[PDB]
């Protein structure tokens, strides 16, 4: 009481000061034209009278439309519009760690106010090619589609493309859910930051998503940043460009940060609503030209720092869904030319039986064994050589077109391994295990041992590995390879587990 | 094959006379020619084509 | 108060109005006078000076220009409270079912905030709805957004009147029908079955549903503001009650279709394929006010059309961004006979999750998808070529999928004038069991005639022996 009453009556200076100006024109439908400020520079935070901020953008000689943070009953026609002094900006610390903050700093989730210390711009320059240095960390994501075919490498942006309902969403908290283990151990390389951008989603979604990281023990690597359907436009516009100023925050100081942009395409309709509100001619499927650039700056804020540079690393992984599947849209066709990984989920596959439905061929990883573990590296690249040859084989031997032992053998390994790949949603294993068990799927052991029969497989396997053998885990992950010794051993553990299983 | 029904009923046939002479005889071992009646015949009488 | 000002220019919905001395913010209703009905329009763009640019929400015909219009200063009022029960109203406020006016208290105004993401329910209990397609594939969630999409004449109608006739005798909580841009014809049917029933009730003050009404003769300006009137009815009811309210809104894709109407006429430019901007932004809103809460729950089952049958459309794929169990009320299942014609793999529900619906459930759904899409492959396969191409394996997944697919097909009571059969209400567990022994391949005996239009699966074994009994 006493405190508040303290804290109310010093923090405000009202230390007036004589300010620039302009009334208002047409206030339509978010947007403001504003006459008078004369001064104001591009893209700049302004301030309607109300209390509300909004962005000046479109600089015109008549006047400068300010597109409002939010809604459009507070303001009228006539109305002063103070320039804040200042570009759009966000206030970054490692105290924002587990709390929701709404797009522009503003912790809407009931848990008092964010400690922020140290604002930063939000529309910064991304590094040039020398403080930028190659891919080098595993991200890892749990998921053994994933990091065995499509590995994600700390330094690096990587899509998660596919059609609506597809486990995309799911795929991306999967990859939020591994890294507890690497959070509450010992190595600070290991550990995470990650930051999830919601954007345009509705709020009981992204409230279910707090309660998933919430139960699962997320929230200090997690920073939930959600701009929701009822927000504005520029809310919606502007979130990314927030989550991506904290990645950068993290990255500079030398910490392994990560983004995932949640429904980025809600990104580009909102910026088409705000770009065909402010009268800017439409290009293609109405929106605008500089979409691409738009995402460009977004996703280009993100490759490994020098080791002159701190070594923190950022990991952009935006999330986009396209329209039946269509990649050929304007948005899809920009967002796989900017980035290089991505990960394509047809969705025929989710109802076929994989989880998660990578449907596969299409995606891919530029890094490839760059980003992986010495021992997945060791292990899985027969494997999808292997699986190239399997579909090949199966398209054009649907019917029986040549049945050899050798088709025969293609198609049952690659059954085999893709029944590997199912995995159940919001468990994520580490590396240890995948290598486990994709060394107990490719070097033999599982090709004639009926496919219906692999998860009961995974089942049995994983409690065996997990019951008595957790130092050879620990010898296989903090030793790098896969040594011959543990090689055999594994060949040896496999052979008496497939006794255990015609047990 | 890529022939209709041909082989369905010829299947079906083999098998009807299995099973019926599954009873009260014995050696039902058996003679059969072409690809498509052994393909069809993996499962059910494999040991005895 | 009020604040005089002069119609300048008239079309539609779309009327500027001159204000030189009180011209009024954003979202405002002000009345024209020198009507024989009250002619609110709603204040929108300011644009020059003088300039608000109001949507007019009823008879257009008759404004001339330079007209005194009074701005009473608010959003729009209408009556909320328990004398709205039983009780039809449109956008304005206004009872058009001729029994006098609302003797409520209190007024709540058509336009507000979302509750904000603070206080937000995060449980999901599972609404059977006795339904085998829904109860199997989606099932829905009590306290969720329901969504029924489908183009014309798939069965989105019946499919309401089925939730209403099954699930809102279950709920004591308060329901609010919201009729935005459909059939005048279906709104007096309602309305009578809702007298018949028993679930409105003219001599007392204990009836069940409110209805808002804002049908398809209507001007844009209306049907751009029933989907806000029948959901503030109803978020009174959740905030300052406290019940747990169910909310029935037909047909969303009015809502927009009528946003994209005014907007062609207020002069934005033309987004994609015909639309509005604010596409996203304004159903957002709309959206986002529909949401269970700490202070109460809202089950909002709501049909969205979609137009010539397009899923890209921007309308219904934002709309499948906002929701929580999708329903594809399909009609190339209906070429195939299966009424409703759910396509139940392009259906999902959020609540299908093994730690919730449990285990037995979730096989058997992801089982029954498993087989569906099987066929669908082997469908490409046998419309080409045949059915005697396939394996043992394949026959036997494609005699199981057409029995399922048959099986996933219902009679329900609303619709027992087009059938013969009466309504069946299939339990949860009898679902689980029909689909799973079917799935497990024990009828691989009985035809596929005698599993259409059938209910439990007791029933599907009584309709075979009797097939077999009449052709004995
Ligand atoms: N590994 C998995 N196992 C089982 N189900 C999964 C898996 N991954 C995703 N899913 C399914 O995906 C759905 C969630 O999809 P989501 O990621 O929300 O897509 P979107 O964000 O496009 O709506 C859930 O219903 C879930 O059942
Ligand atoms: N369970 C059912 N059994 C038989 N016919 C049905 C069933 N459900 C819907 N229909 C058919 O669908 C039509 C109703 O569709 P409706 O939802 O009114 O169209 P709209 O989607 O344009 O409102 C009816 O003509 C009826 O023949
Ligand atoms: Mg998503």
């Amino acid at each position: 009481v006493s405190s508040i009453l303290e804290e109310r009556i010093l923090g405000a200076d009202t230390s007036v000061d004589l300010e620039e100006t302009g009334r208002v024109l047409s206030i339509g439908d978010g947007i403001a034209r504003v006459h008078g400020l004369r001064n104001v520079q591009a893209e700049e935070m302004v301030e309607f009278s109300s209390g509300l901020k909004g962005m000046s953008l479109n600089l015109e000689p008549d006047n400068v439309g300010v597109v409002v943070f939010g809604n459009d009953k507070l303001i009228k026609e006539g109305d002063i519009v103070k320039r804040t002094g200042a570009i759009v900006d966000v206030p970054v610390g490692e105290e924002l760690l587990g709390r929701v903050v709404d797009a522009l700093g503003n912790a809407i989730d009931g848990k008092g106010p964010i400690g922020s210390k140290a604002r930063r711009r939000v529309g910064l320059k991304a590094p040039g090619i020398i403080p930028r240095i190659s891919v080098r960390e595993p991200m890892q994501t749990g998921i053994k589609a994933v990091d065995s075919l499509v590995p994600i490498g700390r330094g690096q942006r990587e899509l998660i493309i596919g059609d609506r309902q597809t486990g995309k969403t799911s795929i991306a908290i999967d990859t939020i859910i591994n890294q507890k283990r690497f959070n509450d151990g010992t190595d600070e390389k290991k550990k995470l930051y990650c930051i999830y951008v919601a954007i345009g989603q509705k709020r009981s979604t992204v409230a279910q998503l707090v309660k998933r990281l919430t139960d699962a023990d997320a929230m200090k690597y997690t920073i939930v940043v959600s701009a929701t359907a009822s927000d504005a436009a520029p809310l919606q516009y502007l979130a990314p460009y927030s989550g991506c100023s904290m990645g950068e925050y993290f990255r500079d100081n030398g910490k392994h940060a990560l983004i995932i942009y949640d429904d980025l395409s809600k990104q580009a309709v909102a910026y088409r609503q705000m770009s065909l509100l402010l009268r800017r001619p439409p290009g293609r499927e109405a929106y605008p030209g500089d979409v691409f650039y738009l995402h460009s700056r977004l996703l280009e804020r993100a490759a490994k720092m020098n080791d002159a540079f701190g070594g923190g690393s950022l990991t952009a992984l935006p999330v986009i869904e396209t329209q039946a599947g269509d990649v050929s849209a304007y948005i899809p066709t920009n967002v796989i030319s900017i980035t290089d990984g991505q990960i394509f989920l047809e969705t025929e596959l989710f109802y076929k039986g994989i989880r998660p439905a990578i449907n596969v061929g299409l995606s891919v990883s530029r890094v490839g064994s760059a980003a992986q573990t010495r021992a997945m590296k060791q292990v899985a690249g027969t494997m999808k050589l292997e699986l190239a040859q399997y579909r090949e084989v199966a398209a054009f031997a649907q019917f029986g077109s040549d049945l050899d032992a050798a088709t025969q053998q293609l198609l049952s390994r690659g059954v085999r391994l893709t029944e590997l790949l199912k995995q159940g949603q919001y468990s994520p294993m580490a590396i240890e295990e995948q290598v486990a068990v994709i060394y107990a799927g490719v070097r033999g052991y599982l090709d004639k041992l009926e496919p219906s029969k692999i998860t009961k497989f995974e089942n049995a396997f994983l409690s065996h590995v997990i019951s008595q053998h957790q130092t050879l885990l620990g010898k296989i992950r903090t030793d790098g390879k896969i040594s011959e010794e543990a090689d055999a051993k594994l060949k040896e553990i496999v052979t008496n587990f497939l006794a255990g299983f015609e047990a | 094959g890529l022939c209709g029904a041909i082989h369905s009923s010829v299947a079906k046939q083999m098998k009807s006379e299995a099973a019926n002479l599954a009873a009260a005889g014995k050696e039902v071992k058996i003679i059969g020619v072409g690809d498509k009646i052994r393909s069809i015949l993996h499962r059910t009488h494999s040991d005895q084509f | 108060g009020g604040a005089t000002g002069r119609i300048v220019a008239v079309i539609g919905a779309v009327v500027d109005v001159q204000f030189d001395e009180g011209l009024p913010p954003i979202l405002n209703a002000l009345e024209v006078q020198g009507r024989e009905t009250r002619l609110v329009l709603e204040v929108a763009q300011h644009l020059g000076e003088s300039t608000v640019r109001t949507i007019a929400m009823d008879g257009t015909e008759g404004l001339v220009r330079g007209q005194k219009v009074l701005d009473s200063g608010a959003p729009i009022r209408i009556p909320v409270g328990p004398e709205t029960l039983g009780r039809i109203m449109n956008v304005i406020g206004e009872p058009i079912d001729e029994r006098g006016p609302i003797k409520t208290k209190q007024f709540a105004a058509i336009h507000a905030e979302a509750p904000e993401f603070v206080e937000m329910s995060v449980e999901q209990e599972i609404l059977v709805t006795g339904i085998k397609v829904v109860d199997l594939l989606a099932p829905y969630a009590k306290g969720g957004k329901i969504g029924l999409f489908g183009g014309a004449g798939v069965g989105k109608t019946v499919l309401i009147m089925e939730l209403i006739n099954n699930v809102a005798k279950a709920h004591g909580g308060y329901s609010v029908f919201a009729g935005v841009g459909e059939r005048t014809r279906e709104g007096n049917d309602l309305y009578h079955e809702m007298i018949e029933s028993g679930v409105i009730n003219l001599k007392d003050a204990t009836s069940k549903v409110a209805l808002v009404y804002g049908q398809m003769n209507e001007p844009p300006g209306a049907r751009a503001r029933v989907a806000l009137t029948g959901l503030t009815v109803a978020e009174y009811f959740r905030d300052q009650e406290g019940q747990d309210v169910l909310l029935f809104i037909d047909n969303i894709f009015r809502f927009t279709q009528a946003g994209s109407e005014v907007s062609a006429l207020l002069g934005r430019i033309p987004s994609a394929v015909g639309y509005q901007p604010t596409l996203a932004t304004d159903m957002g809103t709309m959206q986002e006010r529909i949401t269970t809460t700490k202070k109460g729950s809202i089950t909002s089952v709501q049909a969205i059309y979609v137009p010539a049958d397009d899923l890209t459309d921007p309308a219904p794929a934002t709309t499948f961004a906002h929701l929580d169990a999708t329903t594809v009320l399909s009609r190339a299942i209906a070429e195939l006979g299966i009424y409703p014609a759910v396509d139940p793999l392009d259906s999902t529900s959020r609540i299908m999750d093994p730690n919730i619906v449990g285990s037995e459930h979730y096989d058997v759904a992801r089982g029954v998808q498993k087989i569906l899409q099987d066929y669908k492959s082997l469908q490409d396969i046998i419309a080409i070529l045949g059915m005697d191409e396939l394996s043992e394996e394949d026959k036997l997944t494609v005699s199981r999928a057409r029995k399922i697919q048959r099986f996933l097909s219902q009679p329900f009571q609303v619709a027992e004038v087009f059938t013969g059969h009466l309504g069946k209400l299939v339990p949860l567990k009898e679902t689980i069991k029909g689909f799973q022994q079917i799935l497990a391949g024990e009828f691989d005996h009985l035809p596929e005639q005698a599993f259409y239009m059938v209910g439990p699966i007791e029933e599907a074994v009584a309709k075979a022996d009797k097939l077999a009994e009449e052709h004995s």
